[PDB]
């Protein structure tokens, strides 16, 4: 069996949803942050926000909403978790002591369904009379918001359009009314029905159905002055309402696809609008009154206010004040002005807020020789891409580079004082033949530049058509000085070539060092690349030079050196080649039964693969015969996202759907196959989705630190911005630690009253199980925060083995120093 | 695909036994006692009749390819028994298969088991298995006397007294080559013939083609006389050398 | 020739790798010396030598040597470890059973989560494998291991049934003894949680309508751990064993034994509501508590749902793409 210990260093950055409200008291105005498994509690002044509260839930929260049942006196929250954990939660301050109250709580999976393709939909009545949940294909779930309904308990009704892209509950209807989009062959059509909690079905909805646009994508509930619903496509926008029926089309939002909503005025006269090239419009529903009396909406019209980061979530708040939630860049405070400035603009920034962004890759490299190790990711997407230096000193400190465009793989070179960094940009075909980049980024800003010359496919007769406006993708390697973070050089590819794999590294007998880029071409027509290339490039006095190509007949996934040899993986091949005095690549030779080759990782003669779906397989190099041998595989199936290698028998991996599992040898030699059977150890459900595993540390080392119980250090990046560390135990360690887990657990009280062990549950759709061989770390550092009655109550009992003495009771003081010295392995 | 197990009766005169010297009267001897050292053995154990064929057809084909100076016929039966007991799924343990042929074989004849009995006979499965080819299954006239059986209709007795008396000839027919040069169709077909000239019966009229005087052209397609009768005088040649007489 | 099997050494074929774990032994990928053909081999280990060869082994030597279908893995020989000469008794090599290698694992393809079915792969998928049961069963065979890991499916879109280890003969004029509960708990049918023993051929046709369903909610539609846990979740969906679905319910053994918690009705449709109309009829025919009224292999391909498929085109998968 193995031992393992996980702790979050850095917490989820990434705003996953935010909401408005009255959820603190009746009086103040909230907003609610949630980022992945964290909520945010704010309160909105005259200046920003006021922090009041945070809390972590035991999920991956899904739904998030606020509302205020007849009878009560604030809002009060819903928050249904990935794995389907629902609760209604409260605020409840006394004097200095805030505390979440979990009013009612329950686990919505239905035994048997098929999880929609846009995900856990989530809404609620205008009259707080029920929530309507989309989990699966077919079916509408209906938790009724009763007075007795302490356990959340739901009925399905049966819905026949099976492909839902939105629902929302409509305003100033007599019944509760659901208005949602839905795809059958003959297009996507919108359509309506009213939910009778007496009959537990549907009843004919208020009015028909239309055909809407193909890609209509999101659902607004316009408030009781106006009524009906707005639909928002990729070229138009439609307000429907029985017999009522707008259409505009502006030319501007065809550009680029709005991706969020959220309402200015609450009687629905003015709403903002966001697009995925981070611009912000403003949507206006221009009033008629009749003599009549009535108010009816006469037209719509829509106005660009300027750029924010690409955002998630918008929420207005109050004055001028926005709330701008991102996944992929800063979320932000931004004003809008009623006078444009100088340059046209209405919007003008305030303050910003740190995101990791996804953090596609990183390194660590010791840059003021310190001993300590600073954190280099590649972070962000598009606009919002950036790269971040990280470091210790109780706070991180953060440094930003600005990109501005895709950042891929990174590296550090050394020898050359600078980093290789991979990076794409988004270019669109324009009127000249060519294209036309949308912003100058850093790959067009660089000191000296260089554009591949390569005539290895130039022989083509391969016929790609072009469309005027149709994106294409531009990828560069940047050379960037490691002081100034300038970008001293940048090479662009090939016209459709991506780039998939950097290193820096010498081989052979050659002295000099180099990056190795491994590219493919992409073309849409291929579902896999049957071209690539692999670049040997040097960079020396400011220029990068074409050292040597290899063709390859794929993509080249990954690559890693490997004792003077170029390891690297194209397609289903893993391939090792030598460095001849000729300085020239050679195949030497090859291992074959792979899916797809995506990750690789070397110790010593060693190399463990990772594939899309036979997970990880064990490799050796063997030297006296010059070719590879397959060692053991992993049997259960898997989708690899990251792999690393712990010791010569213990091996990381990352599973897509946020899991974390450890792979030993079998170390039972009685037959071959017993070893071949790389035996899963360790299962854990993370929650984040693991992109690079590396060694090293963030901790200053004087050399004076204390030897900690943990032992190996390796730091993960994941797409929410988390950052992770994963560290060994002996075989005593961890039994203290997990006898002291399931003791916490029954004194901690979650939030909803989320069984911890059922969190940490590997969980894929298929199979569920208890975790094992891991030690969540954060649930024993919360030790360090419950209350002296509870953390005498958690030590009652607890022996010691296997140290000094067999058997040692444990005092409440004695583990707040083991704890101590825990926090201070990140 | 299948490999082919049927000989020519000229060609039995070219077996390796044959080769190393041994007489044609004595290899047939030898088989006889072998595939009657089955039958007893397989019996006494309580074995279904198809158990016992398929052993004595995989001892048959067995020395075809094999001499019988360089392997004791005994061992050779009780491992052909021991895996048509698996194959035809009437199991029996090893052990058991040796302690009753030790039972039915004298001193002299146990000696061929050598010191070790079971071992002597599980290192013979290995090369028994390569022999057959590994193909396990046999079809016996067994099935096929039921099968056309149930096509005659007329006199139940006299049908009855047919059946048996071809049964005990397909029984008697195990000890000869005939499983080794003629389909177990024919062979069924030529016991049904035997026992009507025996029982002087005409079964061309319990057919459904009273008329057709070939009867058995109806089951087997294109056996000439000249088969029949040839595999009728091979059956009564054991009566007449034997002591015993036709069952009648 | 094609027709010696046994003597052919095992040199010939390369092993590359263990490709996965079996019905009762780890199976191997190799290619030929020869032909560049890849295979699948299976170790049959007789050092054990209590009794011989194995008798599982026998059992699968025989049945595939007699199946031919399209849909029913073939053996294209068997091989042996390097034997001493003039040494027959010293000689303990282990004899290697060549199969057909198959690109894909439908364990794999659904568990990874990549593959996506459309409704079309779901036919062209079940028409296949009903026919080879339907090849099978009537050749009066039972298989009693459907399992999504020996479900096998080629890069073109072609199934095919694999391991037949556990595979015996089934007897229809008379009964015989058998050996009771044999299919993986999650697929496996009411008839053997309750110990029929003398199971009839639609123990494999519950099998395979549970991965019916299991296609469509790309979940397995039965987990649990306990025969009768498994048996509450059977009962919650296709209702309670009773005498009125299953008159002979009462003279199973553990009828009165093993009971679930209440007599659940019968929500099949209800909860299946989103399967389409042709294949949740196919299901609630499949997945029928009584093994007397449970469809035939015949009846399924005689199904609106897949009688007018044609298997000229075979739809394959979404498998694997480079930016998926
Ligand atoms: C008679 N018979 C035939 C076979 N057989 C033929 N091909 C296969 C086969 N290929 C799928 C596959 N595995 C891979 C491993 C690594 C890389 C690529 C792979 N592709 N998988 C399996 N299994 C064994 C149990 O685990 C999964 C299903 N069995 C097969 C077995 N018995």
């Amino acid at each position: 069996m193995s031992y393992n210990y996980v702790v979050t260093a850095q917490k989820p950055t990434a705003v996953n949803g935010c909401v408005t409200g009255h959820f603190t008291s009746a009086e103040d105005l909230n907003l609610l942050i949630a980022k992945n498994t964290r909520l945010e509690i704010y309160v909105v002044t005259a200046e920003g926000l006021r922090p009041v509260k945070e809390v972590g839930m035991y999920g991956k929260i899904a739904v998030m909403e606020l509302f205020r049942p007849k009878g009560e006196s604030k809002d009060l929250l819903f928050i249904l978790t990935a794995k389907y954990n629902a609760c209604i939660l409260e605020y409840k301050q006394s004097g200095e002591s805030i505390d979440i109250i979990t009013r009612a709580h329950g686990n919505v999976q239905d035994r048997i369904g098929r999880p929609s393709e846009t995900g856990i939909i989530g809404i609620i009545d205008p009259e707080c009379r029920m929530i309507g949940l989309r989990l699966y294909d077919g079916l509408f779930k209906v938790i009724p918001l009763d007075r007795d309904n302490k356990e959340l308990k739901a009925f399905n009704i049966r819905l026949e359009e099976l492909h839902v892209i939105d629902v929302k509950f409509l305003y100033g209807c007599q019944a509760p009314t659901i208005c949602f989009v839905y795809q059958d062959p003959q297009g996507r059509h919108v359509k309506t029905y009213e939910v009778s909690l007496r009959e537990k079905e549907f009843n004919k909805g208020p009015w028909k159905q239309e055909n809407v646009e193909a890609e209509a994508s999101m659902v607004i509930a316009v408030p009781e002055p106006f009524g009906g619903a707005i639909i928002i496509g990729q070229e138009s926008i439609t307000y429907h309402n029985g017999d009522k029926y707008l259409a505009i089309a502006p030319p501007i939002i065809k550009q680029s696809t709005i991706v969020c909503h959220n309402r200015v005025d609450p009687n629905g006269s003015r709403y903002l609008l966001g697009d995925m090239e981070g611009r912000l419009f403003m949507l206006l529903l221009e009033k008629e009154e009749q003599m009549d009396g009535t108010v009816t909406l006469k037209d719509l019209r829509v106005e660009l206010l300027g750029e924010t980061s690409i955002a998630e979530c918008l929420t207005y708040l109050d004055n001028g004040v926005v709330f701008v939630g991102s996944r992929l860049g800063d979320s932000q405070l931004v004003k809008l002005n009623v006078d444009s400035n100088e340059q046209g603009s209405y919007v003008v920034a305030m303050e910003t807020f740190t995101n990791l962004g996804p953090i596609v890759d990183m390194c660590v490299v010791d840059l003021e020789r310190q001993g300590q190790g600073q954190l280099v990711t590649c972070s962000g997407a598009f606009k919002e891409g950036s790269l971040r230096i990280i470091r210790n000193g109780q706070k991180l400190h953060i440094r930003t580079v600005p990109l501005y465009e895709s950042p891929r793989k990174i590296c550090y070179q050394e020898v050359s004082q600078c980093f290789g960094v991979l990076s794409s940009r988004i270019e669109v075909q324009d009127t000249s033949g060519g294209t036309t980049a949308l912003r100058p980024s850093a790959s067009t800003q660089a000191l000296s530049s260089s554009v591949s010359s390569s005539k290895l496919f130039s022989s083509s007769t391969a016929p790609h058509e072009t469309s005027f406006g149709e994106e294409v993708e531009v990828h560069n390697l940047l050379i960037i000085d490691q002081h100034t973070f300038e970008v001293l050089h940048a090479h662009q590819f090939l016209q459709n070539e991506y780039a998939l794999s950097l290193v820096s590294c010498k081989l052979g007998k050659d002295p000099n060092t180099y990056f190795i880029v491994g590219t493919a071409m992409v073309y849409p027509e291929e579902a896999e690349p049957k071209q690539g290339r692999i670049v040997v490039f040097q960079y020396s006095d400011g220029k990068l030079q074409t050292v040597a190509e290899k063709e390859v007949k794929g993509a080249v996934y990954s690559m890693v050196e490997f004792n003077g040899k170029l390891l690297a993986s194209i397609n289903s091949t893993v391939r090792l080649y030598e460095w001849t005095t000729e300085k020239e690549l050679r195949t030497e030779c090859n291992h074959y039964n792979n899916i797809m080759a995506l990750y690789l990782k070397t110790k010593g003669d060693f190399i463990l693969v990772g594939d899309l779906m036979r997970s990880v397989l064990l490799l050796a190099y063997k030297p006296m015969e010059g070719n590879f041998e397959e060692i053991a595989r992993d049997f259960n199936p898997n989708w690899m996202s990251a792999v690393e290698i712990l010791d010569d028998d213990n091996f990381l991996g990352a599973e897509n759907a946020f899991n974390l599992f450890v792979c030993q040898k079998d170390s039972a030699a009685t037959t071959d196959e017993e070893r071949q059977h790389l035996q899963e150890v360790g299962l854990f459900h993370l929650g984040e989705f693991v992109n690079v595993f590396c060694h090293g540390s963030l901790v200053m080392q004087n050399l004076g630190e204390t030897s900690t119980p943990t032992q190996g250090s390796v730091l993960f990046g994941t797409v929410n911005g988390m950052i992770g560390l994963v560290t060994s135990l002996s075989e005593s360690w961890y039994n203290l630690l997990l006898d002291m887990q399931n003791r916490l657990n029954k004194v901690i009280k979650s939030v909803g009253k989320i069984e911890h062990s059922f969190w940490r549950s590997f969980h894929t759709e298929r199979k569920t199980e208890p975790a094992t061989g891991f030690i969540d770390g954060d649930l024993i550092e919360s030790f360090l925060d419950i209350s002296r009655p509870k953390m005498q109550e958690v030590v009652a009992n607890l022996q010691y083995d296997d140290g000094s003495g067999m058997k040692r009771e444990a005092t409440a003081d004695d583990l707040i120093k083991v704890v101590e010295e825990l926090t201070r392995i990140h | 695909t299948k490999p082919c197990w049927y000989w020519d009766k000229k060609d039995l005169a070219h077996t390796p036994s044959q080769l190393e010297g041994l007489d044609p009267a004595t290899e047939a001897r030898y088989r006889r006692e072998g595939a009657r050292f089955i039958f007893d053995v397989g019996t006494r154990l309580g074995l279904h009749y198809d158990t016992l064929a398929t052993g004595i057809i995989y001892f048959h084909r067995f020395y075809m390819f094999h001499s019988f100076k360089q392997f004791p016929r005994y061992v050779t039966g009780a491992c052909c028994l021991f895996l048509a007991g698996k194959v035809e799924e009437t199991p029996k343990k090893c052990k058991d298969i040796i302690k009753t042929a030790r039972s039915l074989l004298n001193d002299v004849q146990f000696g061929q088991f050598g010191d070790d009995p079971k071992e002597e006979v599980m290192v013979l499965e290995r090369i028994l298995l390569q022999t057959i080819k590994f193909d396990l299954q046999v079809e016996h006239p067994y099935q096929f006397l039921l099968k056309y059986a149930k096509q005659l209709k007329g006199d139940k007795n006299k049908i009855q007294k047919l059946v048996q008396m071809a049964w005990t000839f397909v029984n008697d027919s195990l000890c000869t080559t005939l499983s080794l040069q003629w389909e177990p169709e024919i062979i069924a077909v030529a016991v049904m013939y035997l026992a009507g000239r025996l029982c002087k019966f005409e079964i061309q009229e319990w057919t459904s083609k009273p008329m057709y005087r070939r009867w058995w052209e109806q089951f087997v397609q294109d056996v000439p006389v000249d088969v029949l009768e040839d595999i009728c005088h091979q059956i009564l040649d054991l009566y007449s050398q034997g002591k015993q007489q036709m069952p009648h | 020739t094609e027709s010696d099997w046994g003597k052919r050494c095992v040199d010939k074929f390369d092993i590359i790798g263990i490709i996965g774990e079996g019905t009762y032994g780890q199976v191997y990928k190799a290619k030929d010396k020869d032909t560049g053909e890849l295979v699948a081999l299976k170790k049959v280990r007789l050092d054990n030598e209590k009794e011989g060869f194995p008798i599982t082994a026998i059992r699968e030597i025989k049945i595939l040597r007699q199946l031919i279908h399209r849909s029913v893995v073939n053996m294209k020989e068997i091989v042996t470890d390097k034997q001493d000469a003039l040494d027959f008794k010293k000689d303990k090599g282990a004899f290697y059973l060549v199969f057909e290698y198959m690109d894909h694992d439908l364990m794999g393809l659904l568990e990874s989560g990549l593959v996506h079915f459309s409704e079309d792969h779901i036919k062209s998928f079940m028409k296949q494998l009903m026919e080879g049961l339907e090849y099978c069963h009537k050749k009066n065979f039972l298989h009693r291991d459907i399992k999504c890991s020996n479900i096998l499916l080629n890069n073109s879109g072609q199934i095919k049934l694999a391991d037949f280890g556990l595979a015996r003969l089934y007897n229809s004029e008379e009964s015989r003894p058998y050996t009771n509960k044999v299919i993986t708990l999650w697929y496996r049918p009411p008839e053997l949680l309750l110990g029929e023993e003398r199971y009839t051929p639609a123990i494999d046709v519950w099998s395979c309508g549970c991965i019916l369903g299991e296609l469509f909610t790309k979940k397995p539609i039965f987990q649990a751990n306990l025969e009768l846990a498994q048996l509450e979740l059977i009962s919650r969906l296709c209702g309670s064993p009773c005498p009125a679905v299953w008159p002979d319910v009462i003279r199973l053994p553990y009828f009165n034994t093993m009971k679930p918690k209440k007599q659940y009705r019968r929500r099949l449709r209800e909860e299946f509501s989103f399967i389409p109309s042709a294949a949740l009829d196919l299901l609630d025919h499949m997945l029928t508590l009584d093994p007397s009224k449970r469809c035939t292999a015949e009846q399924t391909l005689q199904s609106d749902f897949l009688k007018d498929v044609e298997l000229s085109k075979m739809a394959p998968p979404d498998l694997p793409h480079w930016q998926d």
